[PDB]
RNA sequence: GAAAGAAUUAAAUUAAUAUAAUGGUAUAACUGUGCGAUAAUUGUAACACAAACGAGUGAAACAAGUACGUAAGUAUGGCA
RNA sequence: AUAUAUUUUAGUAAUAGAUAAAAAUAUGUACAGUAAAAUUGUAAGGAAAACAAUAAUAACUUUCUC
């Protein structure tokens, strides 16, 4: 009985509440289910029958499995195959099915979804690959911000983004989505969770928001620049909300600036990167980096020249798109910002 | 619309996509038929299957010693020729036909652990000509195949313009049924114990009949299918019975290999074998 | 205004129809979700491991013929022959019958021919 | 008995508009029954397949390795630029419009919505 | 010339509302010629039947056994009364009295 | 010759009609399109009354 | 060693296309399906092809409103 | 088990699959799939009715197992 100990385990591995934990383990169809609140409706419920003795039959078969995994996870030594079987061992926990199935996971609570734990871990990021990560990838593609800033993208980290400061509401930005002037004049935070094995104690993560989309009237095409800029930030599995709490002046490249697009200069996209930094062994602390501001152009930006310069790998995006509106003005005059350019309606 | 000239952008990134989950039309389609939460499920392992626990415990082994043979090799089918570059016109030019068929031949393996033969799937075909005349003995032919079998009939559709035969096109004309697992086990296992020995006079199946690749072909007659247990105990309900063909699909590589296999399900074979 | 016929076959389709014959949907805690999830893990594991052993049981088989197959061959051609002979047209006894759920009256039969 | 002197005219086909030439926006560059040419890049295809170019540039014939077996007419937006253009390089475009230098014109625009 | 009943409409069944066909069907016990039994699944309200020709009894099937007598229906036909009719006549004498004909 | 002609007339009393053909025995013709005098989309009906061929209600409610 | 996926490769446009013949079409333009029935709408149309004229053909872009789409977007009748 | 008042069931009707080359909606959009001949068989069934079978898995995943 692996699964009902707890001294090594971590206790997120269990159902918090004791009502559904009674419920879910009982012995004799005699308690009710939690789920349902009012008593009338639970009076109505009626459970499949011949489903608590079959519940425990097969709980204890997967329980000898778990074991095993277990036994086998004790002697590994290789981190990656240690973590493997840890995951094969509490996949099939339905304690850990119940937590992750029915709590949240982005705002996850330590106490029931744990991503310090690698079965939460696993079941997090098979959740975002089923439909997060698909979206991601469409809207990237579709509007075009893979080729136009940098070659490719192999996901690896979920990033959202919110602008709490400005307005005052909460909302996850929608990867594409179109975002007011007022909306975004303040400050976005992010939340980059990862789902890999990475060694928190060193590991350090940069972020650029860059807008490839500012007309450029010397050759008549467009150029990028650089938004947002944030360098040496650490980040945990369970505490990896981005924020002015987080980070020092240090950190900070590119001090944001607001989307503020012209009028008839079409629609603007403005996409969020996040990379890691080179993880050098034999050395003790994380291994920081210093950016070369005299070098940085911050409005004739080369996201690819500085990811290659300092040996840079993506591992999560975002993506939203700004046009003008009546707000721009006020934005540019709030910011200390030249009055905007005001350009054709048609494309000759 | 402006054009029609299909093209599919390339993309810049490994991810499949699948919109199906990306759109929130559809939420029930979104689980598989198995999960319990889909409309469409149905438990499917509900009792044990005599005849599959049978094939399981004796016929594997005794078929893998059987079809053994030492030092084995693949012999490969009759594929699309390809032809000699001594002219320059063969450049470009498609392949040839196999030698003496219009369609490729499948290669044949030996018989080892993995491959074993056994069955794949029972499709009953039952085409009642008299109903070019009445609709309605179609619909008594699927319900003759809902009784014997238990599932869900589907309906034959006439396709070709035979005048002499009076067959026109677009006209319900029978039905079919499709069987596999414990149905068709259960459909094989009542044919042979009570129908087949209740025919006037069976020797079994002809030893010349079937695919050239697996599979075995037989049929029953209006008289055979009122064997049944359903029809017999119903007589009343059955004025009329229509005959039917039955079509053994196996995973055998040949043909005898499949006739060895349902003689282990106990179906006789009388004449001689090619 | 219908026949005779077209009312039986009528009642023959309503045999046929879903028509006023369904329960309605199954729905299920979500504690009673999870139960069932655990059971179907359950049993595909445990039909896994059966389907396996009888593979690894099919490989030490023939394993074991390819093994006396060269014996043979390296030890008496003849009987090697005789035995690679091939059996294209073999059938199985006539009863070596299918088990049932539950015995016959004779159980064995202690005389033949 | 029943002469055959009926016939249709020569429909103008083929191309017109060829490669290294300079082309304009909506200029014809290849009229043809079916796609015997697909469009490429800064081109668009009309209802009788017609290829026309979208940008102002000059005119290449290319293949693409993307799509074997298919030929492709496009506009690449200098002379200097093989059309078939790297798949992971960003992609070249043209801005189009001018700034509105003049007051009057800028405040006219400033001042024009949708409905 | 054909007869056909009319197609009503048909009702829409929407995309993932469309449920599998179960019908109602029973644990019916089926007894051989031999006191063997199979449980199967039947649309019929019959739980209990036994049949008097079948596998069990057919000579095909049956090649051993010495023995194995053969019966059809009961209480139908004029079955069995060509023997129930002539009672003087009964069972190795006639086989007897069969020796020849000296006929040529 | 099998085909007549049709002028569908907007709701919205602004006096603004479109021209359709239509064969000879078709259902009475009504669609949505854009009226310029009132700038929106509104419906269109028919102006005259036209001979319509009968097609039988369908079975929906079963019957007998 | 084995299952279930994802699919890849060869072949195929001979079937099918509302209708002749030709060109095109599997990346489908062919076929099935859910919404829908909306773009088989409105005011300017550059520029080309073709071209004696008169006519004909493709169509970017601006503006008004619709239908479908998570989105990207598509639709100003029908693969031509 | 009888008697009545009220109510409920029975109008018994095909698709149960995003169906896919039987017949039916010939214009929009979104999702998805691949035909045809020929060969081998199969109650009536034959040249010709309807069903079934007919190219290759090296590489990549998840699971089970020695
Ligand atoms: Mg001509
Ligand atoms: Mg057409
Ligand atoms: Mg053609
Ligand atoms: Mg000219
Ligand atoms: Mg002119
Ligand atoms: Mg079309």
């Amino acid at each position: 009985h692996i699964w009902s100990d707890f001294t090594t385990r971590p206790s997120s591995l269990s159902i918090q509440s004791s009502k559904v934990k009674n419920y879910l383990f009982q012995k004799k169809a005699s308690l009710d289910p939690p789920s349902i609140s009012r008593r009338s409706n639970r009076i109505k419920y009626s459970p499949p029958e011949h489903i608590d003795e079959i519940f425990r039959m097969s709980y204890d078969f997967l329980e000898q499995r778990s074991s095993k995994f277990y036994e086998l996870a004790n002697k590994t030594k290789n981190p990656l195959k240690k973590d493997a079987l840890l995951i094969k061992a509490e996949i099939n926990n339905p304690e850990v099915q119940y937590n992750f199935q029915f709590n949240n996971k982005l705002n996850n609570v330590k106490d029931i979804i744990d991503y310090d734990v690698p079965v939460y871990r696993h079941l997090g990021k098979q959740h975002w690959e089923s439909y997060g990560q698909m979206l991601l990838m469409q809207r990237l593609e579709t509007l075009a911000a893979i080729p136009d800033t940098l070659p490719t993208l192999v996901p690896r980290a979920e990033v959202n983004i919110k602008f709490p400061f400005s307005t005052g509401v909460n909302k996850w930005i929608e990867p594409g989505e179109f975002l007011s002037s007022n909306v975004t004049s303040m400050r976005p935070i992010f939340k980059i969770q990862e789902y890999e094995l990475v060694n928190v104690e060193k590991q350090l993560y940069t972020v650029l928001i860059v807008n490839p989309d500012v007309p450029d009237l010397s050759n008549d095409s467009f150029k990028t620049a650089l938004c947002y800029g944030l360098v040496n930030i650490n980040l945990t599995y369970n505490d990896n909300l981005i924020d002015p709490r987080k980070f020092h002046s240090s950190n900070i490249i590119a001090d944001y600036l607001p989307p503020v697009p012209e009028k008839n200069a079409g629609k603007q996209r403005f996409v969020v990167w996040v990379f890691r930094q080179p993880l050098i062994e034999d050395k003790q602390g994380p291994n920081m980096l210093e950016i070369d501001r005299k070098e940085l152009s911050r409005d004739d930006f080369d996201i690819r020249q500085f990811t290659k310069k300092y040996n840079l790998t993506a591992i999560g995006a975002h993506i939203w798109r700004s046009e003008w509106d009546a707000k721009v003005a006020a934005v540019r005059e709030k910011y200390g910002l030249p009055p905007g350019r005001v350009f054709s309606r048609v494309r000759r | 619309p402006k054009s029609a000239c299909s093209l599919v952008k390339p993309v810049h990134h490994l991810v499949k996509i699948d919109k199906s989950k990306l759109s929130p039309r559809f939420p029930e389609l979104k689980y598989d038929k198995s999960d319990i939460r889909s409309p469409g499920f149905k438990p499917k392992d509900t009792h044990a299957d005599r005849l599959n626990d049978h094939y399981l415990n004796t016929l594997q082994s005794d078929l893998l010693l059987i079809n053994y043979s030492h030092n084995a090799a693949v012999v490969k089918g009759l594929k699309q020729r390809a032809w000699s570059g001594d002219s320059p016109y063969h450049l470009n030019r498609p392949p040839k036909n196999p030698r003496g068929s219009k369609a490729q031949l499948p290669d044949i393996h030996p018989i080892k652990w993995s491959n074993i033969p056994g069955l794949e799937s029972v499709v009953i075909n039952c085409f009642v000509r008299e109903a070019r005349e009445n609709q309605l003995l179609a619909i008594t032919a699927a319900l003759q195949l809902q009784q014997i079998t238990g599932c869900k009939p589907h309906p034959i559709f006439s396709k070709n313009d035979v005048p002499t035969w009076k067959l026109r096109k677009g006209h319900q004309m029978g039905a079919k049924v499709e069987l596999k697992g414990k149905e068709m086990s259960q459909f094989l296992s009542t044919l042979t114990e009570i129908v087949l020995p209740r025919i006037r006079e069976y020797k079994g199946i002809s030893n010349q009949s079937g695919n050239r690749f697996g599979g075995i072909s037989f049929g029953l007659t209006a008289e055979d299918i009122k064997f049944f247990p359903e029809i017999d105990a119903n007589q009343d309900s059955w004025p009329k019975t229509f005959g039917m063909h039955i079509n053994i699909n196996t995973s055998a590589q040949l043909d005898y290999q499949a006739r060895t296999l349902l003689s282990g399900f106990q179906f006789p074979f009388f004449g001689e074998e090619k | 205004s219908l026949s005779p016929l077209a009312q039986r076959v009528v009642t023959q389709l309503s045999v046929m129809s879903a028509s006023r014959k369904q329960p309605k949907l199954l729905k299920l805690a979500r504690e009673d979700l999870i139960k069932h999830q655990t059971i179907e893990k359950c049993w595909s594991i445990y039909q896994q491991q059966q389907r396996e052993r009888r593979n690894l049981q099919l490989e030490l088989q023939y394993k074991s013929i390819e093994r006396s197959m060269n014996l043979l061959q390296e030890l008496s051609p003849r009987l090697f022959e005789a035995a690679n002979a091939s059996e294209k047209g073999k059938r199985f006894p006539m009863e070596m019958k299918v088990p049932t759920d539950f015995p016959p009256n004779t159980l064995w039969h202690y005389n033949f021919r | 008995s029943r002469t055959s002197m009926k016939d249709s005219a020569g429909r103008r086909l083929g191309p017109k508009k060829y490669e290294g030439q300079d082309v304009s926006t909506g200029e014809i560059i290849m009229r043809q029954r079916g796609t015997k040419f697909y469009p490429g890049e800064n081109v668009g295809i009309g209802k009788d397949h017609s290829i026309f170019a979208l940008e102002p540039g000059v005119v290449r014939y290319y293949l693409d390795p993307f799509h074997p077996k298919r030929k492709f007419i496009g506009v690449a937006l200098r002379r200097d630029l093989k059309l078939p253009s790297p798949h992971f390089e960003p992609t070249v475009r043209r801005f189009g419009r001018f700034e509105l230098t003049n007051k009057r014109a800028a405040y006219k625009e400033e001042n024009s919505i949708s409905r | 010339t054909r007869i056909t009943l009319p197609r009503r409409p048909a009702k829409k069944i929407q995309l993932g509302k469309s449920r599998p066909a179960i019908y109602h069907q029973f644990n019916v016990k089926m007894e051989l010629s031999d006191g063997s039994v199979v449980i199967r699944r039947s649309q019929y309200p019959k739980g209990e039947i036994r049949l008097i020709q079948d596998q069990r009894n057919n000579p095909l099937w049956n090649p051993s056994r010495d023995d194995l007598v053969v019966v059809d229906a009961n209480s139908g036909g004029s079955l069995d009364r060509f023997n129930k009719r002539y009672s003087s006549l009964f069972s190795t004498v006639e086989l007897s009295e069969e020796n020849k004909k000296k006929t040529q | 010759s099998k085909n007549s002609v049709i002028k569908l007339l907007s709701t919205a009393a602004s006096g603004y009609s479109r021209y359709i053909s239509i064969k000879k025995g078709a259902p009475l013709v009504t669609q949505v399109r854009y009226d310029p005098v009132v700038k929106r989309h509104v419906l269109f009906k028919e102006a005259k009354k036209r001979k319509v061929a009968e097609r039988k209600p369908l079975d929906f409610l079963r019957t007998a």
